[PDB]
């Protein structure tokens, strides 16, 4: 599944960003964070087309409404990261973990929106599989690696 | 090929698969809608949140319960709740699993009929069934005899069952449950200067009630103790760091179950209702009903409610009787556990309402099959 | 007789359960009771097939009606014990003689249903011995260890 692998490699990037936040990870300082923000935004735009296609192959008054909501969130988060990374690149070039916090917060927001988009896409594809167009996408509820939900604790 | 079990309570949705021993989805049965001004582009496209989605964002939402008192009042929000349950929480396709649903007794027939219709026509379930929650509690308790006192967010009901036979004339329903206690606690928290008005603040007060409230074994000595000392006062930290202290609101709020006149109701307490239900049963089954007082539901989860329950029923019943209150530790999910026991039963598989029968006989099939 | 020995070994289990109820027996606490409930339910399912066969080899408007009634009771009780034991197992794993009471009550119910099924099976086999099919079962009213009923007390 293209959606799953794209979102999950972005999750790898977003893990490396939190690891820099904890102060011990594969990124030395702000410049690595700026580069990571740029690539996570690019992968978010790719995710944006994947969501666009799954939405376009869906009936109107269907799960496509939530999916388009999450896609619009994705678009704002990716755009904020690209301009903010350009801003902080310029600031570094002229003159900062505090600076890294804005990019990391935007990345957290984007990753949360991407998780929401992933589950929305899965529901849209499963619910309307043998509707025409979705078959061409060939997303048969198995390419999605959906675990069974784990049982609740009876006593808390 | 595996049945689903959705326990639609007034407060929480308990959903899972028949055969399992615990629900896999337990989320609030609320739908939230934004009530403020969306000022960022794309951040206001989602117009409705369901379940934990709404409790997470409840600071900018208006939370609504589709079910009051066990009757579904909003059929478009409940429909959203069910869509969430099937697709986002359980992640199944409803048209392959038969679905077991639960309902309180003495409930409008249109409720059950419209549940049948929504299942069979919006979710295309192959079969469905509507079971009474107290019978399911007795299933989960491993008995076939006993009187069940089930209290949830919306309704408290007493169903006496003997050897698998219910006595429907002795069933008692009382529209006083967890949400009424939450409202009463919001009301009496104002005596200390704490004002919780919003629906989100109602969720905060529900949390306060679940964490701090308990049932006094003897109400008057507890009031005297709270007046004399400050030993019963406990603190609670609000979501923004303010700390509130409540002394006798802790046992005054649950006392409304035994003194419904606290909230202006004329009915009898749950002990009196239980006794009155036992005394509408045949004299030969009363001894076995006294000894099996199954308590289920989340409103029976107060510390000390079983002790007070037994003390009051012992006062009411004859002195030679055998009063036992059965309060399992997991009784917050007894209805779901019994529903999964029943839906997995081998002898139950001819008792589903198949979609063929629905197509023959309309939604009215549910009153004669169930 | 398979029916008699199965029911009577289940009676041994159900005796050990009551002995735990009295607080002095071969079971230390709830876990032993859960295990005993599981095995008594398994033996009840075995008893269920034994009853099924004896019923299937019987005429319709015969003692098979009562036997099927008791077999359905057996099915309900055995299933309740298996889920209840699983629920009690999860509760113990997360966090109880009061807990043991539900399993012991279900076990009492199952054992009573099994005694009823035993006598119903005996009546069905004796009443219809040289009907075809029952001979293949080879249950000639002697494999059943039926005592003569004891006399009533003339004066009470
Ligand atoms: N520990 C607790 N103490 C007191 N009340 C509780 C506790 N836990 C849950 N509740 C109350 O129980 C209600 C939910 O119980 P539940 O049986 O799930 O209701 P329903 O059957 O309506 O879904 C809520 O109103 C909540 O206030
Ligand atoms: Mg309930």
């Amino acid at each position: 599944n293209d959606i799953i692998v794209l979102a999950k490699q972005m999750c790898m990037i977003m893990m490396e960003m939190t690891d820099f936040t904890r102060g011990k990870g594969p990124l030395k300082n702000t410049s690595d964070v700026i580069s990571a923000a740029k690539k996570i935004a690019e992968a978010g735009s790719r995710m944006d087309k994947l969501g666009r296609t799954i939405a376009d192959h869906c009936p109107d008054s269907a799960c496509k409404q939530d999916l388009l909501a999450y896609l619009q969130r994705i678009a704002l988060y990716c755009h904020q990261l690209n301009i903010c990374s350009k801003v902080k690149a310029e600031v570094q070039n002229l003159g900062g973990v505090d600076s890294a916090m804005s990019l990391i917060q935007a990345a957290k927001n984007l990753m949360n929106a991407v998780v929401q988009t992933v589950k929305a896409s899965y529901v849209a594809s499963t619910k309307y599989q043998k509707s025409q167009g979705m078959a061409s996408l060939n997303l048969p509820a198995v390419s999605w690696k959906m675990k069974a939900p784990e049982k609740k604790p009876l006593v808390k | 090929t595996t049945a689903l079990v959705c326990d639609n309570g007034s407060g929480l949705v308990k959903a899972g698969f028949a055969g399992d021993d615990a629900p896999r989805a337990v989320f609030p049965s609320i739908v939230g809608r934004p009530r403020h001004q969306g000022v960022m582009v794309g951040m206001g496209q989602k117009d409705s949140y369901v379940g934990d989605e709404a409790q997470s964002k409840r600071g900018i939402l208006t939370l609504k319960y589709p079910i009051e008192h066990g009757i579904i009042t909003n059929w478009d929000d409940m429909e959203k709740i069910w869509h969430h349950t099937f697709y986002n929480e359980l992640r199944v396709a409803p048209e392959e699993h038969p679905t077991l649903l639960t309902e309180a007794p003495l409930n409008p027939k249109a409720n059950r009929e419209k549940m049948t219709q929504i299942m069979f026509e919006t979710f295309n379930v192959p079969a469905m069934y509507v079971a009474i929650q107290a019978v399911l509690s007795l299933y989960a308790s491993g008995r076939t005899t006993g009187i069940v006192l089930d209290s949830g967010d919306g309704v408290t009901h007493n169903v006496p069952i003997y050897e698998g036979y219910a006595l429907p004339h002795a069933i008692m329903r009382l529209d006083l449950a967890g949400r009424d206690l939450t409202d009463y606690l919001m009301k009496i928290l104002t005596e200390r200067g704490y004002s919780f008005v919003t629906t989100a603040e109602r969720e905060i007060v529900r949390d306060i009630k679940e964490k701090l409230c308990y049932v006094a074994l003897d109400f008057e000595n507890e009031m005297a103790t709270a007046a004399s000392s400050s030993s019963l006062e406990k603190s609670y930290e609000l979501p923004d760091g303010q700390v509130i202290t409540i002394g006798n609101e802790r046992f005054r709020c649950p006392e409304t179950l035994f003194q419904p006149s606290f909230i202006g109701m004329e009915s009898a307490g749950i002990h009196e209702t239980t006794y009155n239900s036992i005394m509408k049963c045949d004299i030969d089954i009363r001894k076995d009903l006294y000894a099996n007082n199954v308590m289920s539901g989340g409103t029976t989860m107060y510390p000390g409610i079983a002790d007070r329950m037994q003390k009051e029923i012992t006062a009411l019943a004859p002195s030679t009787m055998k009063i036992k209150i059965i309060a399992p530790p997991e009784r917050k999910y007894s209805v779901w556990i019994g529903g999964s026991i029943l839906a997995s039963l081998s002898t139950f598989q001819q008792m589903w309402i198949t979609k063929q029968e629905y197509d023959e006989a309309g939604p009215s099939i549910v009153h004669r099959k169930c």
